[PDB]
RNA sequence: AGGUGUCCUAAGGGGGGCUCAUGGAGAACAGAAAUCUCCAGUAGAACAAAAGGGUAAAAGUCCCCUUGAUUUUGAUUUUCAGUGGAAUACAAACCAUGAAAGUGUGGCCUAUCGAUCCUUUAGUCCCUCGAAAUUUGAGGCUAGAGGUGCCAGAAAAGUUACCACAGGGAUAACUGGCUUGUGGCGGCCAAGCGUUCAUAGCGACGUCGCUUUUUGAUCCUUCGAUGUCGGCUCUUCCUAUCAUACCGAAGCAGAAUUCGGUAAGCGUUGGAUUGUUCACCCACUAAUAGGGAACGUGAGCUGGGUUUAGACCGUCGUGAGACAG
RNA sequence: UUAACUGAACGUGGGCAUUCGAAUGUAUCGACACUAGUGGGCCAUUUUUGGUAAGCAGAACUGGCGAUGCGGGAUGAACCG
RNA sequence: AGACUAAUCGAACCAUCUAGUAGCUGGUUACCGCCGAAGUUUCCCUCAGGAUAGCAGUGUCGACCUUCAGUUUUAUGAGGU
RNA sequence: AGGUUUUGCGCGAGUGUUUGGGUGUAAAACCCGCACGCGUAAUGAAAGUGAACGUAGGUGAGAGCUUCGGCGCAUCAUCGA
């Protein structure tokens, strides 16, 4: 039974980096969390209350707790054959809101608008994305943009 | 030993008990005796009941 | 390790039930009686002939214990017990350390 | 009197024979460890609002 | 097979040797044909070899079960409501990329071929670029087509 | 070679009953062919629970039957697939016709001394044969003793195994936090 | 490559002011090193202990006040079967500090510890001693302490050469198999030795190989058994040639010698001491070469040694007994 | 909870397919009950630790043999098909 | 001499307790059809043995539940080889 | 002998004749009913106490039926009594 204590291994993963140690910024202290949003988990090492176990430093969850100084997060943890579901307290220094869903509630939007303009007018649209497709047809001009004809070189020593 | 979700046994079969083990197979001869008798009591009291108060 | 000799601390008595002052010292458990059923039973197995009837423990491997703090309170008169951690050397009321009078 | 120490050779393909189960989420999530301030006062408001919708249809008319 | 090329091939329905189907490239499918290269060979078809691929091992799925085509009222019942009512009218949708491609090409059961009547290149198993068998050939697949159908 | 999962799977559901009763033959050879020759999802149903096991066709009281002719089933026909028993806290009887496998002694006198008559399974097919203002009821599945028994295990508040009930069986050490700890 | 079974009434909690290691330049005794002043100084200092992380109007340092190292129970995290030290966030009380916002449920973070049965203490003033009451005594209900270091937790000294049973080739002591460090044998280069003269005869510093007649390393076969030292007797095989045939070279005048090639056809001994393999002497001879064949050869012999049971000595042990003496 | 019907959670009523908002497959959806055998393993490409090395000793991902025949490698548990 | 005590002695012979116990060796009786493993996790005076989870079979029930996936694409996080 | 899960059967808030008695074509078959066992109520160490605010509650799904407005079994998730 090798030495398995709680933040063995976290050497670099728990350091802040070069030209960053000192004074936090107070922008995190100031933002708001309601239930139900998604925050990404990121510890912060010159904070050492509230901090969260080394296998949740870089996963998402959703929030479902708000109390004066945290946030109770629920994630997903993979253990063998089946999932089980993990709840987990962590200090508003270690979350931050995440940018996964954003662009979701960017197309929504942006379809009921589409959608509403075209009812309007009369003309369907598409509403969903497409992968990129094969290029199509088209000409190239030789004027002005001769060719260069290219040839492998020969062996040489450079030192 | 134990494998799955049981009860916990407790079956007292840890002395020889193959040698006191009485079966009831003359039950029903038993029966026919007991009846031979109370009616030859019932003879010998003749105008008696065969009880008493 | 040295603690004071008196404390003020919550009392739960049925009257205070609020911050008093408390008197400190040390707990010393008593001594066994011959008539506790445990006694009594263990006197009844030992009778006769069979010789000893129960493990004696041999194999030590502690060297220190759990000081166990006596409080008590100076207007009702109940009393708390705090356990403390392993020590070797402990007493109350010994000689506040100082500062900066390095005179060796 | 030597053995092996420790394997994780078949370990994968005996997860995957069954598949790897994602719990079904529901509607309505748990209660349990939410902060008991707000639970207090949360079963009150629901208690109030079942009060009314009913009156609904004998006065009130919200 | 390591386990991610092999559940890539059950998505395209390549389950046994010998097994053939249409694809639509888009940048979707083009990554997943890629990295299962050492299994397939694959180009781009000609009238001729769409024509008689449906004619001869043209088979529907219908209910689940596998139907040889001898008759367009087999075709109108399973793609009528996409305006797809005779056997020329599949051949157009295949070989023209049309807007029901995807309806039309999962009706039709894996195609079921021969060994090539000509045999295969002397090492079968490397790229048709180093003088093997694999990957892509381009219009060189419809030579392929003739001798295993 | 081709490469599949699976193979010769069989279905999950019986196709058929495994009593040997003759009677209920009878009855399984009239639902099959009221089941292929009409297009009524309730003789479909009905054909199934023909199949099942005691366990899997709990009794239906008189109380319960009560419960659901309200808000406008007053004039229903009740359908179950069951025994129907008797229920000694419900007073006063409501007026009503019901279509049973079987009814106990007790329950059958109730209801017709109400105003209300019995039928049989068989009677019902002639009179509904495609099952027009009925309800269909089932009785609870989960309301049996040994239920309570399964998936025991540590914070599940399941039954035990236990031969007797008393302060001497398995109540002090995984029970209570002050003998070790508690489950 | 290292650490733990402790240590602290502050080295715990709150508030306030200040800036550290080191360098340059100056001042009676005073100097490399005492105390005082100015300038530069991103931490190069300090924070109980091992190492890693963290910290500058502080988490360092000095000053002031205190005991959140307190009460009642639940939820969550790590090791994990999601069973049994340590940690996180709230709720309900009572407090400490600061003008205040706030902070405080022990040590800046990652280690510093213990079930059932029994004993003992604190708590309510509570339940029971079953014919009825009162006082002593005993028994229950909730929380700590006395300990299991083999640390999910028996109460425990040797010998057997007089020996026994169930098994194991999952495991040693002999052949065989892979390897070749070590042992043995053979090459390459050329500073130098050789009277001058690298290579007649040699080869320092380096470097490439071969063999299985040494010894190691491993444990694949054999433990319902493959007879375990040496000599005697007898046959055959290998060449890395001791003698014999015919030749090349020399620091080859002759004689005697030294280096090399083709070559295994033919030989390679009689004795004193030792159980010896190995060794060392006397003597003859053309010469008294090196090895294999289950370390060839016990239903071929022999039985000197080793290695059962009898017996003596020395050293060791209280003793029974031990010793590759 | 906020100086504050200001917020927080849960909702009534109303509006929005003129398109329920990437690709491919669905040759196998969910939940429960009862129980067997096993708990000596070995080999290989790539990555790797100790050792001069070993048909030596120890790990990670994946594929095999064990539990399996057939055509090749003359023979040859594990190589190619 | 651990020598002799009826071919038996580092504790004779005869009957009974007795079918003494064995985590250890040996054996374990017709045919066809379908499905099909493990040598790994945690605890044990545990290391030739058990319990516990996994892998496997059988019986079903709920709907025939727009339901899922050892995969690609698009947007967006973490990591110190 | 004592447990447990699953299949078939009888009766069903109850169920079980056979310790015993009556009777007989006599170890069979047939008949009887006072007690008793399990179930119908739990929780505490114990003294003890002991299950409806509501059409036996609200919300989201839900087979079947439907006067097409809706009613909603079994079961699952959730807030309450
Ligand atoms: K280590
Ligand atoms: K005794
Ligand atoms: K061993
Ligand atoms: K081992
Ligand atoms: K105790
Ligand atoms: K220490
Ligand atoms: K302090
Ligand atoms: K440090
Ligand atoms: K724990
Ligand atoms: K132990
Ligand atoms: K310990
Ligand atoms: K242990
Ligand atoms: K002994
Ligand atoms: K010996
Ligand atoms: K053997
Ligand atoms: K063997
Ligand atoms: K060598
Ligand atoms: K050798
Ligand atoms: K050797
Ligand atoms: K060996
Ligand atoms: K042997
Ligand atoms: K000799
Ligand atoms: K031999
Ligand atoms: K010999
Ligand atoms: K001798
Ligand atoms: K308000
Ligand atoms: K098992
Ligand atoms: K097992
Ligand atoms: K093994
Ligand atoms: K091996
Ligand atoms: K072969
Ligand atoms: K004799
Ligand atoms: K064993
Ligand atoms: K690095
Ligand atoms: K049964
Ligand atoms: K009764
Ligand atoms: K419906
Ligand atoms: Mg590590
Ligand atoms: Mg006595
Ligand atoms: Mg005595
Ligand atoms: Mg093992
Ligand atoms: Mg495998
Ligand atoms: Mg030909
Ligand atoms: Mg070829
Ligand atoms: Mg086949
Ligand atoms: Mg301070
Ligand atoms: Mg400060
Ligand atoms: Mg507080
Ligand atoms: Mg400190
Ligand atoms: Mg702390
Ligand atoms: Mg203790
Ligand atoms: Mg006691
Ligand atoms: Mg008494
Ligand atoms: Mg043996
Ligand atoms: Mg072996
Ligand atoms: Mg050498
Ligand atoms: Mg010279
Ligand atoms: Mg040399
Ligand atoms: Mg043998
Ligand atoms: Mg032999
Ligand atoms: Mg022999
Ligand atoms: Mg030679
Ligand atoms: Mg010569
Ligand atoms: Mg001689
Ligand atoms: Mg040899
Ligand atoms: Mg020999
Ligand atoms: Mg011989
Ligand atoms: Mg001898
Ligand atoms: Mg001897
Ligand atoms: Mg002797
Ligand atoms: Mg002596
Ligand atoms: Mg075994
Ligand atoms: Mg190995
Ligand atoms: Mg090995
Ligand atoms: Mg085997
Ligand atoms: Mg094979
Ligand atoms: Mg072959
Ligand atoms: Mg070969
Ligand atoms: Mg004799
Ligand atoms: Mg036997
Ligand atoms: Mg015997
Ligand atoms: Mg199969
Ligand atoms: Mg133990
Ligand atoms: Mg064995
Ligand atoms: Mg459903
Ligand atoms: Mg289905
Ligand atoms: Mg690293
Ligand atoms: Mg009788
Ligand atoms: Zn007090």
């Amino acid at each position: 039974g090798h030495a398995a204590g709680l933040r063995s291994g976290t050497r670099y993963a728990f350091s802040r980096g070069f030209r960053k140690h000192g004074q936090i910024p107070l922008s995190t202290y100031l933002r708001t969390y309601r239930v139900g949003d998604i925050v990404d988990i990121k510890v912060n090492g010159a904070v050492q209350k509230g901090m969260p176990h080394k296998f949740y430093h870089g996963k998402t969850g959703v929030v479902y707790n708000v109390t004066k100084s945290a946030v109770g997060v629920i994630v997903y943890k993979r253990v063998k054959h089946r999932y089980i579901e993990k709840r987990i307290n962590v200090r508003i220094e270690h979350v931050k809101p995440s940018r996964s869903r954003e662009d979701f509630l960017r197309r929504v939007k942006e379809n009921a608008e589409l959608k509403k303009k075209a009812k309007a007018e009369g003309v369907p649209v598409q509403l969903k994305r497409q992968p990129a497709m094969p290029r199509e047809a088209h000409t190239v001009s030789i004027a002005d943009n001769k060719p260069v004809t290219l040839a492998p070189v020969a062996y040489e020593t450079t030192i | 030993a134990i494998k799955h979700n049981q009860q916990i046994p407790n079956n007292h079969f840890r002395k020889h008990w193959q040698r006191r083990v009485r079966c009831h197979f003359d039950q029903p001869g038993k029966k026919v005796t007991r009846r031979l008798a109370r009616r030859a009591k019932a003879a010998a009291l003749a105008p008696r009941p065969v009880d008493k108060l | 390790v040295n603690v004071p000799k008196t404390r003020k601390t919550f009392c739960k008595g049925k009257d205070c039930q609020k911050h008093t002052l408390h008197k400190v010292t040390q707990y010393k458990a008593g001594k066994a009686s011959a008539f506790a059923q445990g006694k009594r039973r263990y006197d009844r197995k030992q009778s006769g002939y069979g010789g000893q009837t129960k493990p004696v423990f041999h194999k030590k491997a502690k060297t220190t214990k759990k000081i166990v703090l006596r409080l008590e309170c100076s207007v009702c008169k109940t009393k708390k017990q705090l356990p403390l951690k392993r020590c070797k050397h402990f007493e109350l009321g010994g000689d506040k350390k100082t500062k900066g009078a390095a005179l060796v | 009197a030597k053995s092996k120490n420790s394997s994780q050779h078949n370990q994968s393909r005996k997860a995957h024979r069954n598949g790897i189960k994602k719990p079904k989420t529901q509607r309505y999530p748990s209660l349990k460890g939410t902060d008991p301030k707000f639970r207090r006062n949360h079963r009150h408001a629901l208690h109030g609002t079942a009060k009314a919708l009913k009156e609904f249809k004998e006065g009130k008319r919200e | 097979i390591p386990p991610k090329p092999r559940k890539i091939l059950q998505l395209l329905r390549l389950r046994q040797i010998n097994n053939g189907v249409f694809v639509k490239v888009t940048k979707a499918t083009a990554e997943m044909i890629k990295i299962v290269e050492p299994w397939v060979a694959y180009g781009y078809p000609n009238l001729k070899s769409v024509r008689e691929l449906i004619y001869k091992r043209g088979y529907g799925k219908v209910n689940g079960q596998r139907i040889p085509l001898t008759d367009n009222a087999i075709i109108e019942e399973n793609l009528g409501k996409y305006g797809i009512i005779c056997i020329e009218d599949l051949i157009h949708e295949i070989f023209t990329v049309g807007p029901n491609f995807k309806q039309a090409a999962n009706f039709l059961w894996p195609f079921k071929l021969s060994n090539p009547n000509g045999g295969f290149r002397p090492r079968k198993f490397k790229h048709f670029i180093e003088g093997g068998d694999l990957g892509n050939r381009e219009e060189h697949i419809n030579a392929l087509i003739r001798a295993m159908n | 070679g081709i490469d599949l999962r699976w193979k010769h799977v069989r279905s999950s559901h019986r196709k058929a009953p495994k009593s040997d009763n003759v009677y209920l033959k009878l009855l399984v050879k009239l639902y099959r062919f009221l089941a292929r020759r009409t297009e009524a999802p309730f003789n479909k149903v009905v054909l199934r629970r023909l199949f099942m096991s005691r366990i899997n066709r709990p009794p239906v009281s008189l109380s319960r039957i009560a419960r659901n002719l309200k808000n406008g089933n007053e004039k229903k026909t009740v359908v179950v697939v069951a025994t129907v028993t008797d229920d000694n806290r419900l007073l006063q009887v409501p007026k009503m016709e019901v279509a049973a496998l079987r009814f106990t002694a007790k329950a059958r006198a109730r209801i017709e001394a109400a105003g209300g008559r019995t039928l049989t399974l068989d009677q019902l097919a002639l009179e509904k044969p495609t099952g027009a203002n009925t309800l269909l009821l089932r009785g609870p599945k989960n309301a049996r003793e040994a239920v309570k028994h399964f998936g025991f295990g540590p914070h599940k508040h399941k039954k035990p195994y236990v031969r007797s009930k008393g302060r001497k069986f398995e109540r002090a050490r995984g029970r209570r936090r002050s003998r070790g700890f508690k489950v």
